[PDB]
RNA sequence: GGUUGCGGCCAUAUCUACCAGAAAGCACCGUUUCCCGUCCGAUCAACUGUAGUUAAGCUGGUAAGAGCCUGACCGAGUAGUGUAGUGGGUGACCAUACGCGAAACUCAGGUGCUGCAAUCU
RNA sequence: GAGAACAGAAAUCUCCAGUAGAACAAAAGGGUAAAAGCCCCCUUGAUUUUGAUUUUCAGUGUGAAUACAAACCAUGAAAGU
RNA sequence: AAGCUCGUAUCAGUUUUAUGAGGUAAAGCGAAUGAUUAGAGGUUCCGGGGUCGAAAUGACCUUGACCUAUUCUCAAACUUUAAAUAUGUAAGAAGUCCUUGUUACUUAAUUGAACGUGGACAUUUGAAUGAAGAGCUUUUAGUGGGCCAUUUUUGGUAAGC
RNA sequence: GGAGCGGUAGUUCAGUCGGUUAGAAUACCUGCCUGUCACGCAGGGGGUCGCGGGUUCGAGUCCCGUCCGUUCCGCCA
């Protein structure tokens, strides 16, 4: 609209722009240098860390550790990706990210070789308790909570993220205030809430509360479980048997694809236009000369 | 060329200024309280003036931001008070605008005597929904020049419900 | 009076640099110092933390003891009539590691290929860098290219 | 900020006597010491026009 | 009494007749000021891996 | 090749004013019982991918744009400067030999590249 | 910059622009932008034992500072600090 | 001055090749910071003094600040830019690689880590030139009022100041 | 040729160096008294604290410069 405050040749060229992941506002470099930076003394010895980020419609979680070239992946894990695991609907929501922190745990100490010995805790009845040490053997796994810059408060599905990160053998270092379920009034941790949680107790209650609420509302959310014949009680066994899907069978096989990276290329290329050359902007400005200068 | 490219009041902030800190200050304070439903905030003064008699930081004004249907509503009781007649000014160069009024009275409230007079100040800020990318935290960007909010087209949205009149120089 | 503090003279020593401001970047803090590494120091204003003296701008010396955050690195000062060798206690992000002495560790690597294959043809190398030699005797060619004749150009006012 | 401290012996001042003797008057009695090494005495008399 | 105050005069040609003698540095560097920690560290390591030389090698 | 998460370098990437974007992707957008937090479900929290878009965002393109960059026998061997002279000059300073060597200006050329993992007609 | 009763050069509010033109206890210079700035939350690391180091230097002191250890704490979800 | 320990060491008031730091001379200000000459065009409802009008978010002149594009000029305590001269460090045996031992440190991991036995690679052993030896300790004299010259330069009108 | 000091209603001065306030005396003004003026009685106003800039929640007092006036030194030859 406006170019009466002017932003001048002067104020232009002596502006200094900050770094692009920091320019989208994607990555808190505050943050990002405190957390990557290793002890020197350890030299090379990377620090690892679990990201865990959440879309509209998506969860990412993925252990990075870093190198001045570009920061290197050692393993992957997707919320999108738990259809063959047997949780299809709401899967964006505390369970799901629990869920997908589990299969991050078990996916990368999996292919790390140690999965056998640090097993964690299998129970998952919600207690505090991180992965132990077994005396007379190698260490566990060590990894730190990446949250970006997805705000930190009690309750939030960053959390369940972690909670299913160190179930699963990672050891992520934590203080147990920000899981579900904290009394902040007093220093009290209650498990059993907690563990309605993780097999998404909040989201059944809700759906027992919409019984004689309202039953239009109702429809409108849970189209997909209502298709697919899915309803209060049975929650809670949908994700406990699916645990179990991870912890046999939890090796990353990535999908048929169908096409190659060429066919890609070949359809995208179509849409987006090339730039030019100079020859053919002197023969635009000497066409805007003619008519607009020139006048005919 | 119109399907999510509508528009709508994002929110309402009723104000009233108060010369002087402590018992009117408070009776305002109660009268925003009642009125809406949402309980209000105090404003500080920024600085020393002595002409108006106020110095630093002394608890001045209080104010409310009212959003959502529940806005609307003392949109309309309160614009019932101007009887839909706005001006050429009061909408501002960025597609918002307010209009002052005085007697809180005529818009629901009961004078009971214990409390008072007092003048308020509806500033109506208006956006398109999209609007969500510069007050978000993750990602945060700027609104293109074809999507803001302009005088005219406020204008517009205005006259065209309400049956208001913009009327004036 | 007299002043003489720990940043005695220092305006545009640890000045930020033209548009390059704030925001200490990430490869600084990766860059990984072995003992006994040569260094060199630039001084960064927008840490305060471990800074060095200001007489230790620019000067360059060998790691050798590491830390948590930091760097203890030896130099050589000059006092007097000696060299007089001093401790520091750098923080990594007022170092950078020694270009040249990477550059002769990459000659070296090259030495070694020669040596091997020198012994794969049979002995004989000359390794040593010599300087420029006086080069050789060569024939010129006219043939199109010939002597565009110059003159001296006179005095002219323009001003 | 507190009001204790009745002490400070009433002065021994001439100046003092039209205090003394404009006190049963009134009108805010605004009256600086000064505790110079622990020395206190009233030195000057002053009252305000207003405050109320 | 407005005596000369200072100068560096005639100084490095005092410097130069002795003449800036460097350090003279020995091979196995003097362990003062590094890590506590990994002073700890190599004096154990020494112990043993002499254990390892004297004893075995014979 | 596009797109996402995580990056390295940090404007050849930023800004101004416009126009294009199929697939998926994000993205906006629906809702407040629970965890949670606000003067306010705007913000952040949670719950739904269901009720709707590509209007914005993001990407890409355009402009004898700003800016930025890169080079040029472009200015210019210009200033300026190390070395020497019983060199000139009343001096200020200047020329000479051995060397070293800029900035503005002018012209032309460019307007992000690229690593890790995932996914897309 | 544009607007909102009393409201005016200025009192409160709201949007837009805003590379820093502010604010950082105090001189001046640096440094600082999801910040070292402002508002909130919880706190005593302004703690204990003794070295090593840098500065001014005679390479003594004093002061000031830096990197560490060994404790015991702080805060934070954590990395850390 | 006394020597001592060795006997071509590792060094050199130096260059070369390489790579660091610097903020001065220069330059720059239609680039920030300030300092400043001139008009042009805009601007005001958001400054006054007039003429046209009972008044007007008035028809029009005179200035007054502002804003835009231009202009002449500048800076020890201003700067994007940025020399020359001086200056740090490397130019390998205390090295490089291959195998593998050490540990109370560190690693998810006999991964790293510093230190190693063993094996290789030497007469261009890893730029120039020079080395009336190289290194090392003792002790003690006098000294601690300076001055002139080239160029750089501060006060000062200037001075054999 | 330097050092220190002063600065306010129309006048003499406190206030002021302590910063979120300008007081006394006289003069001036009004009414009253009085044949009329003085004296008196009862009321009232009047000072950007010399000027300009800066620091400051706030400057009249805090810092710097002109500006106009008062003081101190001018010794040994």
């Amino acid at each position: 609209a406006f170019q009466k405050d002017a932003k001048s040749s002067a104020y232009s060229s002596r502006f200094q722009t900050p770094f692009r992941r920091r320019r989208e506002g994607k990555t808190d470099y505050y943050q990002r240098k405190r957390l990557v930076t290793q002890h020197k003394a350890k030299y090379n010895t990377p620090k690892y860390r679990l990201v865990v980020r959440f879309t509209n419609k998506d969860i990412i979680c993925q252990i990075i550790s870093s190198t001045i070239t570009g920061d290197v992946v050692l393993a992957a894990a997707y919320s999108h990706e738990l259809p063959r695991y047997g949780i299809t609907h709401g899967l964006t929501n505390w369970a799901a990210a629990y869920a997908t922190g589990l299969l991050i745990a078990r996916r990368t100490l999996q292919k790390l070789g140690l999965d056998e010995t640090y097993k964690g805790v299998e129970e998952v009845e919600g207690e505090y308790e991180l992965t132990e040490a077994v005396e007379d053997g190698p260490r566990p796994f060590k990894v730190f909570l990446d949250i970006g810059l997805q705000r930190t408060t009690t309750g939030a599905r960053v959390f369940g993220a972690l909670k299913g990160a160190s179930d699963g053998g990672l050891y992520v270092p934590h203080s147990e205030n920000r899981f579900p379920g904290w009394d902040f009034e007093t220093e009290e941790i209650d498990p059993e809430l907690l563990r309605s949680y993780i097999f998404g107790g909040h989201v059944s209650q809700y759906m027992e509360e919409l019984a004689d609420d309202d039953e239009e509302r109702f429809s409108e959310l849970f189209k997909g479980y209502l298709a697919d014949d899915i309803d209060a009680d049975s929650l809670e066994d949908i994700y406990t048997s699916a645990h179990e899907a991870i912890r046999a069978d939890p090796a990353f096989k990535p999908t048929e694809k169908k096409f190659t990276k060429e066919q890609y290329a070949a359809e995208s290329k179509k849409y987006r236009q090339t730039k030019l050359s100079k020859e053919e902007r002197a023969a635009r400005v000497a066409a805007k000369i003619a008519a607009l200068a020139g006048q005919q | 060329q119109n399907p999510m490219r509508d528009l709508k009041i994002e929110k309402l902030v009723l104000n009233i200024s108060v010369g002087e800190s402590g018992d009117r200050l408070t009776r305002a304070s109660k009268v925003l309280e009642q009125l809406s439903g949402q309980t209000p905030v105090q404003s500080k003064a920024r600085y020393t003036v002595r002409t108006f008699g106020i110095r630093r930081n002394e608890k001045i004004a209080v104010h409310v931001t009212v959003r959502g249907p529940k806005a609307e509503e003392i949109l309309e009781r309160g614009l019932k008070v101007k009887e839909y007649q706005l001006r050429d000014r009061n909408f501002s160069a960025t597609g918002n605008f307010g209009f002052g009024i005085d007697e809180h009275i005529d818009l629901g409230i009961k004078y009971d005597p214990s409390i008072g007079i007092f003048g308020m100040d509806f500033y109506v800020v208006m956006n398109r929904p999209g609007a969500r990318v510069t007050r978000r935290k993750r990602c945060k960007g700027t609104v293109g020049n074809s999507h803001k909010t302009t005088k005219e087209d406020t204008v517009s949205w205005f006259k065209q419900k309400y049956d208001a009149d913009v009327l004036d120089k | 009076g007299k002043s003489h503090g720990y940043r005695s003279r220092t305006r545009y020593m640890f000045q930020r640099d033209f548009r390059k401001h704030g925001a200490v970047h990430l490869s600084t803090y990766l860059k990984v110092y072995k003992v006994g590494d040569i260094v060199d120091i630039k001084a960064n204003g927008s840490i305060q933390k471990g800074m060095p003296h200001k007489f230790y701008q620019g000067k360059t010396g060998v790691v050798y003891n590491v830390t948590k955050s930091s760097v203890g690195v030896i130099i050589n000062k000059m006092v007097g009539n000696r060299y007089l060798e001093k401790r520091l206690n750098l923080r990594v992000e007022h170092i950078k590691h020694s270009k040249c002495r990477q550059e002769f560790l990459e000659r070296v690597k090259a030495n070694a290929a020669k040596r091997a294959e020198a012994k794969a043809q049979g002995v004989a190398v000359q390794l040593k860098r010599q300087p420029a030699q006086p080069r050789e005797s060569r024939i010129v060619s006219t043939e199109g290219n010939v002597p565009q004749t110059l003159a001296p150009v006179p005095y002219e006012t323009f001003i | 900020d507190g009001d204790t401290k009745d002490d400070v012996k009433a002065p021994e001042g001439e100046l003092g006597d039209s205090l003394q003797t404009a006190f049963d008057e009134g009108k805010d009695l605004m009256v600086t010491i000064i505790s110079a090494m622990g020395e206190e005495a009233a030195i000057s008399f002053k009252e305000a026009a207003r405050t109320d | 009494a407005k005596s000369k105050n200072h100068t560096a005069h005639n100084q490095t040609r005092k410097a130069h007749r002795n003449g800036i003698k460097k350090p003279k540095t020995y091979k196995y560097p003097s362990l003062k000021g590094v890590d506590p920690k990994f002073r700890r560290n190599h004096k154990h390591a020494l112990h043993g891996t002499a254990k390892a030389l004297a004893a075995a090698k014979k």
